[PDB]
């Protein structure tokens, strides 16, 4: 199979990106690179190791043969921050490698944290969703934990993370804790606790029902 | 390639 | 410009049969192979199978039992049938052109050089339902955050705008998550000046077309 490394490259618009793909068994010069922008289909980028696909910008090049292949982007442009996949022939089970994501690097930014109680509207319907927002942070790795009257929670929350913001290259994350109205009514303090590279120590936001 | 699969052995 | 367009119904329940068609425009079908690929959320693309100009097929062995690909040259189309679907067949399906050719003695090259647009296929026991939209009210405690919780809808997608799309700065609309219930949920938030919470109106506009549902929610302190 194909092994891509690293999983993520964090670089500035302008810098050189170097992406690796190693095939377990030799494939000659018959490897391709594909680019995928979020919510778009993949597109062919380089084929036969080194051939720009029709239309692909001269800043994109490819090298290697047999076993070790490299995709180089001489000087990154805003539109090149995307996921790149390799693929050689019709190898199975996995015809494509796992992909390398090229993200915009920026300065560290800590999350700004907000907690939202369930609305009376939702409670009327018999359910309480409690939402914690971690806003505008970088890098993407962040930890969030819920505590209810000081007891650590697990299993009753779900999180979601945005793609990098187009203007400020940060991420944001929501965590939603869900429980029944009756369950909600038997506790007082709802809190989320946030950890991140940019927070000297963890930040807690909470309310009392 | 059009009549016999080029990706067979 | 050769163009591929996927067509066919995308909402199925388990045990049912997926049936999609690709229509090729701007080019001939001869001298290329014709593939179906799919990409589940957050995963790499998976090659499903292909057909050749002559009609011979080849399938991914993990689908062998349930898949059929066919082609109609006169109609410039080829098709996918996938039987006995499960939730695991949920994905964006793409038809794609494959540039093929001889490379070595008994070697070949294979590149998916023209992709179609993709069609979202959902397989689920859940039934179509429009969302409920709840306020995430700004805290009573410089910058404030507020939002809308868009809860319990099926299938994807919904759209969310703020003040008819006039408010875009500082807006984040999160990816949907699938709940244990089989319905989706997402939140949309915005940060704004604390000073505005008295004077400025903030309204999230939510649309869910699979249910013809369209809701405006005013979010107030």
């Amino acid at each position: 199979e194909l092994t891509q490394s690293p999983a993520t490259l964090s670089l500035s618009p302008g810098e050189r990106a170097t992406l690796s793909c190693r095939a377990s068994q030799s494939v000659g010069r018959n490897l391709g690179w594909y680019q995928q922008k979020p919510g778009q289909a993949p597109r062919l980028l380089i084929y036969d190791a080194s051939n720009r696909a029709t239309g692909i910008p001269a800043r994109f090049s490819g090298s290697g043969s047999g076993t070790d292949f490299t995709l180089t982007i001489s000087s990154l442009e805003p539109e090149d921050f995307a996921v790149y996949y390799c693929q050689a022939r019709l190898l199975l089970p996995q015809t494509f490698g796992q992909g390398t994501k090229v993200e915009i690097k920026r300065t560290v930014a800590a999350p700004s944290v907000f907690i939202f109680p369930p609305s009376d509207e939702q409670l009327k319907s018999g359910t309480a969703s409690v939402v914690c927002l971690l806003n505008n942070f970088y890098p993407r790795e962040a930890k969030v934990q819920w505590k209810v009257d000081n007891a650590l929670q697990s299993g009753n929350s779900q999180e979601s993370v945005t793609e990098q913001d187009s203007k400020d290259s940060t991420y944001s994350l929501s965590s939603t804790l869900t429980l029944s109205k009756a369950d909600y009514e038997k506790h007082k303090v709802y809190a989320c606790e946030v950890t991140h590279q940019g927070l000297s120590s963890p930040v807690t936001k909470s309310f009392n029902r | 390639w059009n009549w016999f699969d080029i990706t067979n052995k | 410009e050769v163009q591929l367009l996927e067509s066919g119904p995308g909402l199925l329940k388990p045990s049912e049969t997926l049936s999609l068609t690709c229509t090729v425009s701007g080019g001939s079908m001869i001298n290329y192979y014709w593939s179906w690929i799919r990409q589940p959320p957050g995963e790499r693309p998976q090659w499903l199978g292909h057909i050749i100009y002559g009609g011979t097929t080849k399938y991914n062995p993990s689908l062998e039992s349930r898949i059929t690909i066919s082609r109609d040259i006169s109609k410039n189309q080829f098709s996918l049938r996938l039987n006995s679907v499960t939730a695991a067949d949920t994905a964006i399906y793409y038809c794609a052109r494959v540039a093929i050719g001889v490379s070595g003695f008994l070697n070949y090259y294979y590149y998916m050089d023209v992709w179609g647009s993709g069609t979202a296929v959902t397989v689920s026991s859940a039934s179509t339902k429009g969302p409920s939209v709840f306020p995430l009210a700004p805290s009573s405690k410089g910058t404030a955050a507020l939002g809308c919780l868009v809860k319990d809808y099926f299938p994807e997608p919904v759209t969310v705008s703020w003040n008819s799309g006039a408010l875009t700065s500082g807006v984040h609309t999160f990816p949907a998550v699938l709940q244990s219930s089989g319905l989706y949920s997402l939140s949309s938030v915005v940060t704004v000046p604390s000073s505005s919470l008295g004077t400025q109106t903030y309204i999230c506009n939510v649309n869910h077309k699979p249910s013809n549902t369209k809701v405006d929610k005013k979010v107030e302190p």
